[PDB]
């Protein structure tokens, strides 16, 4: 009764028998700007069906020697469907996601992930080796769309922040002895009650092997990881002509 | 102190080393006080 | 909770990765030990890594139970039994199970 | 669920009585009585001797109006005694660059130290004073910065250092034409009781010669360190003395104790002077003069 | 009926029939830590019969030139039956005692001692003999355990406080003319609810002839002190294995 | 809600997550001596927590050929913690047994155990072979202590009765295709209601492997057994100093 | 007096029914019904299994009348079995001058023993008879004075001894023309059941190869000696043999224990043949015969 | 895995006993940890420079 779920919205459901649990992070549910907050005074658009998604991105092969990969949201979808359309005609935006990541494997394989969110995941560079030159990271390692980037120094997690106490933030485990994927529902998370969607990216998914992959030579070797992601209760503001960037 | 009680016993075809996670927290009857500054200083020159 | 890195003993840059989580495997023999670190946050250890660990930085004296939880990483067919054992203070480090 | 008479069946002796003033003597007369007296005594049971006057002479009705107020704990011990000296000189060997790292032992000076060794458990709370001056004793316009450092907290190891920003810890700035800096201090030990007297260890283990040096020193007494510089990048063109006396205020004490005699040596043990133990008190020639 | 008395506690009782009298140190009988006072969360374990026993320890011969005697508690029963098997696999201890000193003489011996009790006695040295050098005493002067220890300068009872006003403390005398016995009942006093057995020693029981023993030539010339302690309501915690020191 | 299962008592806790059931022995749980069977007049000590705990023994190893082995109640736990302190000091004794037995193997391995207790189990010789000379065992056979020993002839249990019908008293089954540990409950079972704990060993714990042990090559060749037991409602009685044997 | 919580806070599964027959069957019918198996049990958890016959075969309304009475405790051992014979022969080895020392121990005999080792604990009342004749059978005028001798009693040593005067112990006067001799007996250890079975040593103590013979043998179960002699001064013309049968009465019995299939060798000790152990049962050439 | 924190307590894992606990919680607020004056600015006005 909590290994078997099923999540459906939109028109998109996916079917899993040996999940977890659901978070929910922060323990509360995405919801809709009130009239307490808002500030924008023209009505906000709301599709309700064509953009609350399961959009099913990219896969990610991980072997023994991976060091781990980071989503920024909501920049993975905003060259996708219905909700990168409204996401570049309208300036405003905010919307929750139900984070769902599929990395199955056989009851031989082992190995463990920690998917996990983290609001305003700034990156930090190198500082140019030795520290001591001010590089700013380029714009594919700040915002690397649905392809997403590889982790260059997962112990720091690009930031000077230890992935040891990431935990603190909303996350789950994906250890392959006992599930394989992982829910993660977070609501919009930001100061100001809407905000731009090509320029503030609200938060990143690390998804990092701690403990690593492995498996004796004969079963499958390749092990993909698929990340699929669903606005909820997305609505958007200040209509007008396509931007791209 | 983690000691082996019996064995890590396997079948044939499962990786005979595997890795413990260790997570830590506190209790709910856990407390606090006489706050001071922390041992490590995040500083070594002018931060530019 | 939040990782204690009980191996801290790697210290290069290339496999600072590898002192989250320790390793067991298939031993011969009986009740060898496994690992063992100090159980006290405020020490220079293996508890700097955890919040519970950098937040008590910040206080002079903490009280209160801890709890420490051990998540087994291996395959599904593996299987095993470990005994983890607090021992209070003035018991010195044990040297059998 | 026993059947057992065993386990189902498995408180102080002094009430303390409010006495603001002492108390008044009654009419007594004389008395030829036997059976009952009141002088003899036995003093091999340990008990103070409860014979009052009034049993032993003939004394009138004096209505005892003298207060006992000036004998309480908080009225003995409130008095804000020398506990600390700190130097900052110019040129010399200690504390040559501006900075001055005090341990919080207040038993570096003996008419402080030996009041509070009357007890063995003192429970108190504490308003330390900073009077800061030249050597000479003139004022000069100079700013101080004082802060606290609980055990733990990294210790500052050079005027221009890292740990002067006080992120947390308190600090005080006073200038020396100022008025002296004056903060009060809480009950901060970890156990109930600063207790001056800790017949123990501190570490397990085996005890030998070279660490002896823990014997008497409980971790529950030593509350951290006192540190004090130049506020400056410079070097300070003042010789300093910081002078710190502190008040007990809130005060309880537990266990009383002999009164020292001998004299202090040492911080933090009593070690006294073996070829030179004095008495006592005063001597006479003879004891049938005065 | 106060010359006359009977301590029975445990499956050890004593007689004595020329006593003094029973003095409670500091007016309270010892008991269970309350549950206002206790910070450790283990139950503990409450032995109940087989440690509140009477315990003799040891023979000291009292002449005419005698110093006096001191012996650390509890420290001198953390070698001695069921308490000292409990104290030392146990971390955490509380105890008060009931101390029981004999000295029977005839009525022709003359002399009186001071048996007192004092919480914390830590213990001083010469310093060097003129007083410059920090020497430490070292473990066995500290802890003698159930051997006793001699006092070396008993007008500064080592500690550099005078003995003339040891009398503060619990006390009661035997005069040889009077009493042969000192019952005195100390409740458990330290700061903190529990502590440990093997470092810290609560109190010391000093054990100093003040009036010097005299009696011609021809009566018996050897008169012993024996010591008789019981720890009553002891309670210990935190079990681990057998710590000795 | 029958495999998993947890046994807390004292300051240690086992969890299983393969447990078949606890039995209770002769369908009773231990409790302490009513007023009606007690014969001895000194109140007992009874320590409730300090010897209440499951102490694991020993560790023997089960190959292929393996015969069975013994361990004798409660001379395994005479030279072991608190309980051992408790049980050379006083002479009586009564308590029951909560008897945990670990053995895990995967999902590969096979064969069974029958880890079954019996009263009195008195131990016989060989008889010189031929049967006619009156050996009597050594006092190793008799009381091996926390080493345990192993069984000679295994199909009569070096005592004359068959193993075949061992399964009337308590006993339960560890087959490793099905459980990992086997609870026996056990209550103190005895004539007189205290008894020595040096000479009379109440109950003696057989561990034999009916089914052998089987795997092909490349599994795990080591396969543990460990036993833990823990006195339940312990009391002891009768005090005096210590007595090894 | 206590303000703890801990102290103040600080029994069967079975209850034994009436069931004089065998219980009867109740109708069954087919089921064919998921979810429920009453087949599959768990041999593993030790349990004898609970499946009956009308959940695995269809069955028909049985009144089992069959009485369970035959099966008690009470009918099994009240049976006298042969337990010790005393040989008393003219001239001889063993017992040459008309006395015999036979102490209590009814494991001498492979039947009576059989049968009281399947239970640890025993409790019992006991009449014992004792059959007496010639070795070839037939009855002879002589008489015989049986005696028991408690533990602590003095043995007698002699035909003419001073103890057969049986001022306080039980003696028995019958001769051989009488019917035997019957008397009945007392639970009479001290403990509260006589254990077939003392897994322990009876002293303390060093235990070496010397005093093994100790091993097994509990003080709680030897109830002395039976001694027994031809009533006279002069030796009787008569050989004797002596047979004690006992029957077991108001039996009460704990903890039933496998019973013996190696042939018995000595008594108080279950010492068996080792290099020939033979299997419980018969045996045959092949499993899949018969 | 869950990604929950243990909800295991004191007393399902030993046996404890009662204590009132009168340990307070208010250093720890935000308005107790982050009250303190601390450097963040430092401003040179020199001479010749
Ligand atoms: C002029 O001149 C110049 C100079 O020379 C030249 O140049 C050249 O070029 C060429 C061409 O390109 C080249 O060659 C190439 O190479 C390549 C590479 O290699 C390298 O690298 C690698 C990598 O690694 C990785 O991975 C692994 C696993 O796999 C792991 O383990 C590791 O760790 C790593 O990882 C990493 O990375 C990753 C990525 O992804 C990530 O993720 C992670 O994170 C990490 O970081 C490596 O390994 C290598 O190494 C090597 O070396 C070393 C030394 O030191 C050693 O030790 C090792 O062992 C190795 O060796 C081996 O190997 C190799 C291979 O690799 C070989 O060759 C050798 O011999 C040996 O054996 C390196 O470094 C590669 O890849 C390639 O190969 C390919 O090709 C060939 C022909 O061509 C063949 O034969 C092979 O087989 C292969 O094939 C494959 O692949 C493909 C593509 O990919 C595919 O499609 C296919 O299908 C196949 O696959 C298959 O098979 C396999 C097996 O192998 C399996 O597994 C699978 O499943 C399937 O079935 C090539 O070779 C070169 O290099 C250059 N040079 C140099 C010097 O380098 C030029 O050219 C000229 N010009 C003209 C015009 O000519
Ligand atoms: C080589 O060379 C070297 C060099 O010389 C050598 O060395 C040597 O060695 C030796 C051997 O060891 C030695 O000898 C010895 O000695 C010893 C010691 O003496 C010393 O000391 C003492 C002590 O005192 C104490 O005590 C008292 C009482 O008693 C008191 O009074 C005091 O005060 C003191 O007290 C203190 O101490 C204590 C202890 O306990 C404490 O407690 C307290 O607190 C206090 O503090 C002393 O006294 C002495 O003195 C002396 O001297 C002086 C001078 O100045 C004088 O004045 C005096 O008077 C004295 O003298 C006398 O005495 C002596 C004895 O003592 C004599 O001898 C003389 O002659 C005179 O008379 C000193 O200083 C001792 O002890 C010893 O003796 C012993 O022995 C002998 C022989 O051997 C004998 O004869 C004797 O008698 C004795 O015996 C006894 O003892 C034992 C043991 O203990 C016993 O067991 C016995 O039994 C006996 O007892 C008895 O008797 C008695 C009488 O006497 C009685 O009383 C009882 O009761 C019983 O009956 C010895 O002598 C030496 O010394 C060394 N040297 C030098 C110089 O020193 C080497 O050896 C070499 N080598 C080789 C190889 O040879
Ligand atoms: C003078 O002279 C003299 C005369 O010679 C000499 O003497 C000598 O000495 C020596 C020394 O000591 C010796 O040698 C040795 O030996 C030993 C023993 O062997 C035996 O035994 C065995 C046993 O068995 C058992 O087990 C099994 C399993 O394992 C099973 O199956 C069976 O059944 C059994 O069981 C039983 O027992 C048990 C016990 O525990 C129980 O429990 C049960 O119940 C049962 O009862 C046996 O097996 C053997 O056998 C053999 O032989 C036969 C014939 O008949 C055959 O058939 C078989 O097969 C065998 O053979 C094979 O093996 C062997 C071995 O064993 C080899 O050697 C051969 O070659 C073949 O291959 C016997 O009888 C042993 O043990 C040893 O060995 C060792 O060492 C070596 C060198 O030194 C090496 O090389 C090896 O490898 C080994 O090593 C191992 O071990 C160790 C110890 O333990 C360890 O530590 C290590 O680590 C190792 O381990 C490893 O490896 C393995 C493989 O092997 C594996 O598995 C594992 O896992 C790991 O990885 C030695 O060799 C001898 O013996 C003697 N002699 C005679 C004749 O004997 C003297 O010395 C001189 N002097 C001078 C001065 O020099
Ligand atoms: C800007 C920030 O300004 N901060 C000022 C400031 C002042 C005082 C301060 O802590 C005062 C601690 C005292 C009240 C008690 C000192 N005590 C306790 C018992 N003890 C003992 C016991 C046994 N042996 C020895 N040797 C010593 C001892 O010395 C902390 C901070
Ligand atoms: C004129 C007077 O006539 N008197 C007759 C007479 C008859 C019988 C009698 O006492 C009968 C004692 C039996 C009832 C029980 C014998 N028992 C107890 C258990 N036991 C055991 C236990 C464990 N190992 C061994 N080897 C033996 C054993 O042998 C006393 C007096």
């Amino acid at each position: 009764s909590d290994r078997v779920a099923q999540l459906t919205i939109g028109n998109s459901t996916i079917t899993t028998q040996e999940a977890a649990n659901i978070i929910v992070g922060y323990g509360e549910w995405p919801s809709y700007c009130s009239d307490d907050d808002a500030t924008a005074v023209d009505k906000p658009t709301r599709p309700d069906v064509s953009v609350n998604r399961f959009y099913t991105l990219d896969t990610k092969l991980w072997e023994k020697s991976s060091k781990g990969w980071y989503w920024k949201f909501p920049d993975v979808l905003t060259e996708t469907g219905v909700f990168g359309q409204n996401a570049q005609f309208h300036y405003l935006y905010r919307s929750g996601f139900c984070i769902h990541v599929q990395c199955n494997a056989s009851k031989f394989h082992q190995g463990a992930l920690l998917v996990a969110i983290l609001p305003e995941y700034v990156i930090g560079t190198v500082a140019g080796g030795t520290g001591t030159e001010d590089s700013h990271p380029p714009y594919i390692q700040t915002q690397p769309g649905a392809d997403g980037f590889e982790l260059q120094h997962p112990y720091v997690l690009d930031a000077g922040i230890p992935i040891s106490q990431l935990t603190v933030c909303p996350h789950q485990w994906i250890n392959l002895r006992t599930n394989n994927c992982a829910t993660i529902i977070v609501p919009y998370m930001n100061t100001l009650p809407f905000d731009s969607a090509l320029n503030h990216c609200n938060f990143g998914l690390l998804v990092v092997p701690i403990s690593p992959l492995d498996f004796d030579q004969g079963a499958t070797p390749v092990i993909p990881i698929t990340i699929t992601l669903a606005p909820m209760c997305s609505e958007f503001a200040g209509l007008r002509q396509a931007v791209t960037q | 102190s983690i000691w082996y009680q019996t064995n890590y016993v396997v079948p044939i075809g499962a990786p005979n080393t595997a890795y413990i996670i260790a997570l830590a927290a506190a209790q709910k009857n856990f407390t606090m006080k006489l706050c001071k500054d922390t041992s490590h200083i995040l500083q070594t020159a002018s931060i530019q | 909770e939040t990782i204690l890195e009980v191996n801290n003993v790697p210290t290069n840059a290339t496999s600072l990765m590898e002192r989250l989580r320790f390793p067991v495997s298939a031993q011969a023999g009986k009740g060898e030990l496994c690992a063992v670190f100090r159980a006290d946050p405020g020490r220079d250890g293996p508890w700097q890594s955890t919040m519970l660990g950098q937040l008590c930085g910040y206080y002079t004296q903490w009280s209160g139970s801890l709890e420490v939880t051990f998540m087994f990483t291996g395959s599904f067919m593996a299987t095993g039994k470990m005994l983890i054992a607090y021992t209070p203070p003035g018991g010195p480090l044990p040297k059998d199970r | 669920g026993d059947r057992v008479a065993d386990m189902i069946e498995s408180r102080a002796l002094t009430q303390a009585l409010p006495a603001p003033t002492g108390q008044n003597t009654q009419v007594s007369s004389h008395r030829l009585d036997t059976g009952e007296v009141p002088a003899l005594q036995a003093a091999e049971i340990g008990a103070s001797s409860n014979t009052s006057d009034e049993s032993m002479i003939e004394t009138r009705c004096v209505l005892n109006s003298h207060s006992t107020a000036e004998t309480t704990l908080d009225s003995f011990f409130s008095r804000a005694g020398l506990v600390g000296e700190i130097d900052l000189p110019l040129e010399g060997t200690t504390n040559p660059s501006g900075y001055a790292n005090w341990d919080i032992d207040i038993t570096g000076y003996a008419q402080m130290r030996r009041k509070v060794e009357l007890f063995t458990y003192m429970r108190f709370d504490a308003e330390f004073t900073f009077v800061a001056c030249t050597p000479t004793g003139q004022v000069v316009p100079q700013l101080l910065q004082y802060m606290f450092v609980p055990p733990g907290a990294p210790k500052p190891e050079s005027r221009e250092s890292l740990a002067w920003q006080t992120a947390t810890n308190p600090s005080v700035f006073v200038k020396l034409t100022d008025p002296p800096a004056q903060v009060s201090v809480p009950f901060m030990s970890p156990a109930s009781a600063y207790q001056w007297f800790y017949d123990g260890y501190p570490t397990f283990g085996e005890h030998k010669q070279e660490k002896d040096l823990e014997y008497g020193a409980c971790p529950n007494n030593m509350m951290g360190t006192f540190s004090v510089r130049t506020v400056g990048s410079s070097k300070s063109k003042y010789a300093l003395v910081v002078r710190i006396y502190m008040r007990m205020k809130h005060v309880r004490a537990w266990i009383p104790r002999p009164m020292r005699n001998q004299n202090y040596l040492f911080k933090a043990n009593p070690n006294y002077a073996g070829d030179s133990i004095k008495p006592t008190g005063t001597s006479r020639n003879a004891i049938t003069t005065l």
